[PDB]
């Protein structure tokens, strides 16, 4: 049981990192947009 | 400060061990034991010294004096040393008579340590004995009877599988 | 850029300079954390996202590189002022070699800069003596002309 | 190369000179502002649509990793 | 890192204060008190109880194998005295005040063959890099401000390999040579 | 399983009670130049002058990045005992921190070994983090706010994707209206430390910093006026105009540009003044001159003179 | 009697977690009173006596010893805070001092305009009864030596706070020129605690400052010039111009403008 539980923690983390990875690229493109806002 | 150890030994058959490893692991507190592979030597000038290499830790050497209760105690001073010790002790004048590697698993406790292993003779590894050996080495400065007594209780717990006594 | 492309670019970097050795662990998600060793003088850990470096922690050869495991532990700064100054200079110099258009040149441009650091402790500065006011050797290479004048020197 | 730049920096100067003189009387630069601001907002919303579907897609898998536990 | 241990010889005691004053002009904070101790044996061998390495013991020979051992190595020597000749002639201990200057860790102390105090030793260990001989040019110019007109040209402990690790061990070889000269004369 | 969830809640409570006890003992027993206060279930502390830490066990505002970190941080403290690191790779040796046992016999220094053993426990490992979690906010909100307040140049912040507790990495690209290509100029990598922020300037200068929000805002404003002066220099390089005397610092920076009739300009944070020279000079005021933003108005003025 | 038992048992459980050595508990049955000895390192003693009353010798209906101890020690500290404010009143009749009521605090500004960073936050622990003052600067070692000295006796904060005002001015000048290209330094070898900066460009020129305490908190410093006559009377004219026209920002305007003029003057000297 300790073995199977460790996989779940590693499994969700792997997916959890990918969420952070994709948000990083998504945040970066968006972050530029706000500062690009002209006249406002 | 100098400490003298409390150790006492016994051996375990091959079929026996499969029950022993589970027995020892559950009885004491630990997580996922480690297989320890070390290559030990003995050095004589009479001042018998033991230097052990483990497969990236540094060469750990230890001396055991003559034995001094239900326990076997001899004054010990164990000192960690960096690499290139073997050639250092060659320039000392010490001569190496034999060297044997030991393989097995070790389990811990609050103070005491249990290590189960088999002695391999070197020429090239050969099994000197078909049964492993287990000891209960305890290191404690200014040894007192109280520490040795605790080992008696634990040994009684392990008595059924293997009955061990000092020699 | 693709994760596989990152490895190819950095693997190509190692070829140009014999002294430099690059290790690609990538502990975090698709953000290469290559480790560069300059022969024996110094080590360094740089984090980068999608082949655009953004940090440089120049830890000397003496200092440890990891913490408790293969974990690279980029954050831990150097315990010596000299490598601390190089950290800021690497942190600052990394930027000056950034060309937004091309990702390949910026990495190569930074490495030739880092490659110029193999001769630290052995090159006098053109302006004053090897050793400066403070306890730092040159610790400053020009971006284009590869000079040795110190931080206080211009 | 130097002849290239100066003859070109003179060329744009003529047009740039026209720009300010062409800024005054007509409303075209305001009209271009109407289009540019409209285009900027259109790009903003398009970025949003890229955000939501990706964000919603992630919302699904994170929930999926939860129902499985 | 890399160091150049040397000795700089009337008013020997006043020399340390004057020499420290020259160091004080540069500006270095008093960050501790180093204490290097040397022990001597017959067959010979020396164990160098060095400060700034509280655990290490640094056993060494004239020119041969050197091992770095924790503080407990000393307990072996006292207990192993039977087969050897322990504390054969005299133990030389040099204790001084640590003056670490902006990552140079330069220290000067009077070597005291207890209790004579006949010599002066300068420690100029330069932490940053292990590469030493092909980096020696740095240490000299730091020295030239500290001491006057008698800079040690080279420490001579460097065998000049193609790729050279120095580490702390070979420094104790350097200390011994300084102690050898002190022991030999007066 | 109903029995399972009932037991899980109990286990969480027993662990949670331990966490507060670990903080609660640590707060009063030791001091770190901070006035911790103990109440029934609230350990009130003041890491910053403007911050109040309500680490309050609640029995039957919530960051959840600081709260969760307590649960996980404790395990590392629990893990330090009875771990696999303690045991010696050499079969025969006393139990000890593996990295420690190899430290003594490998001649590690007086400072590194002391540093490793000087772990700060629990409260310091969280107060310092909350001492950074919000200092980040005061430096993040200011940068965000500054972009809206000042529209003449455009502050740009590319925040790093790997910012572990006790550190955060910044990018700042202060470019004018839309002249990214022709005019790329000072961009500083700001570093958010535990106590004080740390920036390294574009040209090479390193500024340590203060911790207060106001000090950061002043630094950006000072760098604001500097860029507008640099915009003159960049145009001088690319415009038919030629350079004249430059004054990077003195806060206010003044730059003079030659023409093949020159314009010499002084833009401080509070001055923003510029001139036209003819052949004896008269002032220029933009409130009536060209349109959108500073550099375009500056570029047009030069395209109006020559 | 049962209430006393609960408080003692509650106190003993309280001691196990908190105030392990800070508070000592003494229970009496002949008089049916219980005493807690807070601030064991030195005075305050809180005793519950049997209506039920609490006597302090420097309202327990809440029956929470932890809370009561906090209130009693909090009240005692505030009294200790008030006494110090009277001592700070000693140096200056016109002195700005603030005491926060949420938790013990003696944030007192040092020199004319404050930024809540120069104010040293003298707050006493409500658990150990020792004076603690923290400032953003003043390298820690100096902080500890001072806080240690002042802790035992109150009068010693009046001498040292005099020197802090000197330090804040010394520290203030360094910050302003920190972005200008210079090398700020303290006392230097020579070929009122003056500080000076030597420029990176044109190193052979030095700029020096000397400071004094004319009014109570404020300090006035006179700029001097000692470089290792030319460009001297003009500086004196510049000083008059500055007088005709914060103070540290006036310093910054003075330094860089000189740093730009002198190399230009140096070129003029080389030309002539
Ligand atoms: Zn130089």
């Amino acid at each position: 049981r300790n073995q199977q539980l460790r996989t779940l923690q590693e499994e969700c983390d792997r997916k959890l990192i990918t969420l952070r990875d994709e948000i990083s690229i998504d945040l970066y493109e968006l972050e530029e947009e706000y500062y690009s806002s002209s006249s406002s | 400060i100098n400490m003298m150890e409390y150790l006492l030994q016994g051996s375990v058959l091959d079929h026996s061990l499969e029950s022993l490893i589970h027995r020892l692991r559950g009885l004491c507190d630990n997580m996922e034991p480690e297989t320890f592979l070390d290559h030990e030597m003995v050095f004589l000038l009479p001042f018998v010294l033991r230097a052990r290499r483990s497969m990236g830790a540094p060469w750990h050497l230890r001396y055991l004096g003559q034995p001094e209760r239900h326990a076997l105690v001899r004054n010990c001073v164990d000192i960690a040393t960096s690499e290139n010790l073997t050639d250092f002790l060659m320039e000392m004048g010490f001569r190496m008579d034999h060297e044997f590697v030991a393989k097995g698993h070790l389990f811990r406790k609050g103070i005491m340590k249990i290590m189960v292993y088999k002695i391999f003779r070197i020429l090239s590894t050969e099994a000197l004995s078909l049964s492993y050996l287990v000891e209960l080495s305890v290191v404690a400065p200014a040894g007192q009877d109280m520490v040795s007594d605790d080992m008696k209780n634990f040994a009684e717990q392990l008595k059924p599988l293997v009955h061990l006594e000092k020699i | 850029l693709p994760p596989q492309y990152v490895d190819d670019v950095i693997s190509r970097i190692d070829r140009m300079f014999p002294e430099m050795s690059i290790h690609l662990s990538r502990p975090n998600g698709t953000s290469a954390m290559l480790l560069v060793t300059l022969g024996k003088v110094l080590k360094v850990i740089v984090v980068m996202r999608s082949l655009f470096i953004d940090r440089t922690i120049v830890k000397g050869y003496n200092e440890n590189v990891y913490t408790e495991d293969g974990k690279l532990d980029i954050w831990s700064k150097s315990n010596y002022q000299v490598f601390q100054k190089v950290t800021d200079h690497a942190t600052t110099a990394l930027l000056h070699y950034q060309l937004p258009q091309m990702p390949d040149v910026v990495v190569r441009s930074f490495m030739t800069w880092l490659r110029s650091y193999i001769k630290l402790f052995q090159a006098p500065c053109q302006r004053c003596g090897k050793f400066l006011q403070d306890g730092l050797p040159p610790t400053w290479r020009d971006f284009r002309t590869l000079e040795a004048f110190h931080d206080t020197c211009r | 190369q130097k002849f290239l730049d100066i003859a070109r920096q003179t060329e744009c100067f003529f047009l740039q000179k026209r720009l300010q003189l062409s800024v005054q009387k007509p409303e075209q630069v305001i009209k271009e502002d109407v289009s540019e601001l409209r285009n900027e907002l259109q790009r903003k919303d398009a970025l949003v649509q890229k955000h939501l579907t990706k964000l919603r897609h992630w919302q699904q898998v994170l929930e999926d990793i939860n129902v499985q536990h | 890192g890399v160091t150049c241990v040397s000795q700089m010889p009337k008013s020997v005691q006043q020399t340390v204060e004057l020499l420290t004053r020259k160091l004080e002009m540069l500006g270095a904070e008093k960050q501790g008190t180093f204490c290097v101790d040397c022990e001597t044996y017959h067959t010979l061998m020396y164990v160098m109880h060095n400060s700034e390495y509280p655990l290490s013991c640094f056993a060494l020979f004239e020119n041969g194998p050197c091992l770095i051992a924790d503080t407990n190595f000393d307990v072996l020597m006292v207990k192993l005295k039977g087969f050897f000749q322990s504390a054969k002639a005299s133990k030389i201990e040099t204790r001084g005040t640590r003056y670490q200057y902006c990552d140079f860790l330069v220290k000067v102390g009077t070597v005291t063959m207890g209790p004579s105090a006949r010599g002066i030793s300068v420690e100029v260990e330069y932490g940053p890099c292990v590469v030493a001989s092909d980096c020696w040019s740095l240490l000299l110019e730091f020295l030239q401000s500290f001491l006057g007109s008698h800079t040690p040209g080279a420490p001579a402990v460097f065998g000049n390999r193609h790729d050279a690790v120095y580490g702390p061990a070979d420094t104790m070889v350097q200390y011994m040579e300084l102690f050898n000269k002190i022991r030999k004369q007066q | 399983p109903h029995w399972q969830t009932k037991l899980e809640a109990a286990q969480n409570v027993l662990l949670c009670k331990e966490i507060f006890a670990q903080l609660s003992r640590e707060a009063v027993q030791i001091k770190s130049q901070v006035p911790h206060i103990v109440v029934k279930n609230q350990i009130i502390s003041q890491p910053f002058p403007s911050l109040q830490l309500s680490i309050s066990l609640c029995h039957s505002d919530h960051l959840y990045v600081l709260e969760h970190n307590l649960h996980l941080l404790i395990r590392e403290f629990h893990k330090q005992t009875l771990s696999s690191i303690m045991m010696p790779h050499p079969a025969s040796a006393p139990f000890g921190h593996k990295r420690m046992r190899l430290s003594g016999p490998q001649a590690f220094d007086k400072n590194e070994i002391n540093s490793l053993q000087s772990s700060e426990g629990l409260l310091e490992k969280i107060i310092k983090q909350a001492k950074h979690i919000f200092l980040r906010s005061r430096a993040a909100a200011t940068i965000d706010s500054l972009a809206s307040r000042i529209e003449d140049p455009q502050i740009q912040a590319h925040w790093s994707n790997i910012n572990d507790v006790y550190e955060s990495s910044v990018k700042v690209l202060i470019t004018s209206q839309g002249y990214e290509q022709i005019c790329k100029s000072i961009q500083l990598q700001l570093n958010i430390g535990v106590e004080q922020i740390r920036v390294v300037h574009r040209d090479g200068r390193v500024i340590t910093l203060s911790y207060q929000e106001q000090e950061l805002q002043d630094f950006l404003l000072s760098q604001m006026s500097q860029h507008q002066v640099h915009a003159v220099q960049q145009l001088a390089k690319v415009m038919g105009w030629q350079v004249l005397s430059f004054s990077n610092h003195v806060n206010a920076s003044a730059i003079t540009v030659a023409s093949p009739y020159a314009i010499s300009v002084r833009n401080g944070p509070e001055s923003g003044s510029k001139i036209m020279v003819q052949f004896p000079f008269k002032e220029v005021q933009w409130n009536k001159m060209e349109g959108r933003n500073f550099v375009y108005k500056m570029e047009l003025l030069m395209s109006a003179l020559s | 009697s049962l209430q006393l038992e609960v408080l003692h048992s509650q106190t003993l459980m309280l001691i196990r977690e908190r105030w392990g050595d800070l508070v000592q508990v003494e229970r009496y049955h002949a008089g049916k009173c219980l005493s807690l000895s807070v601030w064991n390192q030195q005075v305050h003693k809180v005793t519950i006596k049997i209506p039920l009353q609490i006597f302090h010798d420097p309202k327990i209906d809440h029956l929470s010893i932890e809370k009561l101890l906090i209130d009693s020690v909090h009240a005692r500290a505030h009294q200790k805070l008030q006494e110090l404010k009277a001592i700070l009143r000693g140096f200056n009749a016109n002195e700005n001092s603030s005491i926060e009521t949420a938790l013990p605090a003696l944030v007192v500004p040092i020199l004319e305009p404050c930024g809540n960073s120069e104010c040293l936050h003298i707050f006493v622990d409500l658990h150990s009864g020792m004076f603690q003052l923290m400032l953003y600067g003043l390298d820690q070692a100096t902080l500890d030596d001072m806080e240690k000295s002042v802790n035992d006796d109150m009068k010693r904060i009046i001498p040292w706070i005099q020197q802090l005002k000197f330090w804040l001015g010394q520290q203030r000048c360094k910050q302003s020129i920190k972005h200008l290209p210079t090398i700020s330094s303290e006392t230097l070898q020579l070929s009122k605690n003056k500080l000076f900066i030597k420029l990176t460009r044109l190193p052979q020129y030095y700029i020096v400052v000397e400071m004094l305490e004319v009014p109570n908190k404020p300090t006035q410093l006179s700029y001097k010039y000692y470089f290792m006559s030319p460009a001297m009377a003009l500086l004196l004219q510049q000083f008059k111009e500055n007088i005709q026209d914060a103070f540290n920002k006036v310093l910054a305007h003075f330094v860089a403008m000189c740093d730009t003029n002198m190399p230009f003057v140096g070129l003029r000297l080389e030309l002539s």
